[PDB]
This record gives structure tokens, sequence and C-alpha cells, in this order.
């Protein structure tokens, strides 16, 4: 099956690639591994093809890389960014060591969408919908994102949307800012709505215009949010892990939750009442994607008959104990099992 | 939804 590569240095990173891409041009990025916007000729379409930043460097590192494939080539939904295609010139096992991820290429994010025109509440309506709609494929696989932001959400034209970067990490800022409370203040094992409650902050900032927790940094920042939502009760403290962490909430002033209809005066009041349901301190009584697409805020994009959920995925993995080859073989035999999508 | 443009 073995297409033919051609090898060329740009950025001085030598780039080692099938010929179907072609026009390779720096489009950037850090110590993930740098990307490059290409043109797809067996598709047409343009594409990012990112070169990975030394995936087996040492066992944290091999085992980051297999489980980013593992999590790109189970991706199957319209709102979520999928493998388009995945490569290395290796020729076998022995002599592996780069990898090729081919996807997407974004061309706007929803901040430049925010940048270039007003949006309407039939636009953040539309928007918003298909962040829950991915978000419920992705939780229904026991898939956590972990790192929504506006930078992490492609929009087209059409108003299409898919969600990028998972935070994969075994581990003032913008990342921070829409981040759960119990994520950033490492207070439990968390679970699934962390991303519902970055998609109230994300939702809030679209009818707005105005970040909403800003803070400078984690303190600050709760104190923002605790603002907002009153202090934590009783039953929450009790779920809360750390011993310290419950310590510093007691030494708290206490607060009463706002109401949310004078925070966000001239909105639509059902998106008022859905940012209500979304931002909650508990994680256990924060909506889920899966009933938030049922709110009467979507009503005129809701369709039960279209909102799919995925495929089981294993990650069994997690809990494996393995030497950096063996996360290297398997990383190899996931390339060497990867299907193309459709035409 | 709609048109958006999307480089500025």
């Amino acid at each position: 099956e073995r297409p033919t590569f051609y090898r060329q240095e740009l950025n001085k990173t030598i780039w080692e690639v099938p010929e179907r891409y072609q026009n390779l041009s720096p489009v950037g990025s850090g110590a993930y591994g740098s990307v490059c916007a290409a043109f797809d000729t067996k598709t047409g379409h343009r594409v990012a093809v990112k070169k990975l930043s030394r995936p087996f460097q040492s066992i944290i590192h091999a085992k980051r890389t297999y489980r980013e494939l593992r999590l790109l080539k189970h991706m199957k939904h319209e709102n979520v960014i999928g493998l388009l295609d995945v490569f290395t010139p290796a020729r076998s096992l022995e002599e592996f060591n780069d990898v090729y991820l081919v996807t997407h290429l974004m061309g706007a994010d929803l901040n430049n969408i925010v940048k270039c025109q007003k949006l309407t509440d039939d636009h953040v309506q539309f928007l918003i919908y298909q962040i829950l709609r991915g978000l419920k494929y992705i939780h229904s696989a026991d898939i956590i994102h972990r790192d929504l932001k506006p930078s992490n959400l492609a929009v087209n034209e059409d108003c299409e949307l898919k969600i990028l970067d998972f935070g994969l990490a075994r581990h003032y800022v913008a990342t921070r800012w829409y981040r759960a409370p119990e994520i950033m203040l490492n207070w439990m094992h968390y679970n699934q709505t962390v991303d519902i409650w970055s998609v109230g902050c994300i939702m809030a900032e679209l009818l707005t215009g105005r970040t909403l927790f800003p803070g400078t940094d984690h303190i600050d920042q709760l104190k923002l949010i605790l603002r907002l939502v009153g202090t934590p009760g009783a039953e929450l403290l009790k779920k809360i892990s750390s011993e310290s962490a419950r310590n510093y909430i007691q030494s708290l002033a206490q607060m009463p939750k706002m109401n949310f209809a004078n925070v966000f005066i001239g909105a639509n009041p059902l998106a008022v009442d859905l940012l209500e349901k979304m931002l909650v301190l508990d994680s256990d009584k924060r909506i889920t994607a899966a009933q938030a697409l049922a709110h009467a805020y979507f009503a005129q994009y809701h369709d039960p008959d279209d909102e799919p959920v995925a495929d089981p995925y294993d990650q069994s993995f997690e809990s494996r104990d393995l030497l950096i080859d063996e996360w290297k073989s398997l990383t190899y035999d996931e390339v060497i099992s990867f299907v193309p999508p459709p035409l | 939804k709609k048109d958006l443009r999307i480089s500025c």
C-alpha cells in the first residue's frame, strides 16, 4: 500500500511525506510538534500535517503518543476533528521514529469569528448546539476533553463547528479562564461535566462580549467564580477530597448565588436559563450534554435522531506498565491498522 | 446557520 515519499527541509525541520500532500507551508506551533498547511491532492481539500515532536523520548512520551493516536482514530463525528490520515516514512518497526498526523486545517477559531462580525442570538444557538452535539458523542465514550476554549473550536463560513485539541496530559491566562474550579484547584476526581462548565464560560462570553472569569490567578479566578455562583454548600464540601482545599473554602466569607438574569441583562431568557444550569458549582448537579441538547434554547436545531453517540472506547491501556519500545510498537501497530475515511 | 467571513 506504500506511497512514494519526498523529503524537504522547511523551517529547518525535515519533513518526509507522501506525494499526495503538496505545497507544505509552516503554520507553526511549539513543543507538541510542528505543523504545516498543505494541499491534499487525494481529496482536493486543505489539511494540517503535524510532525510529532519526539514521540518516543521517554516512557511518558511514548504513552502520550499512543494515547493521542488511539483517541484521534476513534473520533468520528461531524463536530469533532477526526484523523484524515496518519503515516511514517519508516519502512519497518526497527526504523520507526517519526509520526505524522493529518487532519482538519482550521480556517478560523471561535475568537476569529467574534473578531470579524457581531453574532446574532441565532449564531450563538447553532454554535453552542454543535459544541454540545460534539460533546454528547465524546462523553458517551467516557472521554473528557478537559480543555475547551475558543481557540480549540474551529468554525467555517457556514457556521459549522468542530472541537479540536483534546487535553491529553496525564499532566493571567486563557485556558484557566474556561476551566471548572474543581480541576483548576485539584479538588476532586472530576467528571465529564467539567466540559459543560467550559461551554458555559464560552456561551456567556459570546452573549455579552466579555470573558466571564478572567482571573489573574487561581485565587482571583475562584473569587470571581464564587461571586457569581455563591460559595460551596455542605453537600459539595464533603465531596472535596483535599483537607486543605476544604479548610480554605471554610475560611471564605459565605456568598449567595447571584441572579443570572441580573448578570446577563437583555439576553434570551432561554439562554440565561441554560447558563444557570451549566454554571453550577457542584459537578454532580450540572446539566449534561445530552440534557442540554433538549433545552428550549436549541428548539430550532435539536434533533434526537441526529445526535449520535460513539462506539465503545477501550482505555484499559492507561493502566498498562510497558517499556518505551512496547509503547512504540503499539503505536506502530496503530499506524499500520489505520483505515482512511470514505471518498 | 450562516455566512461568516473568516479572516479579518
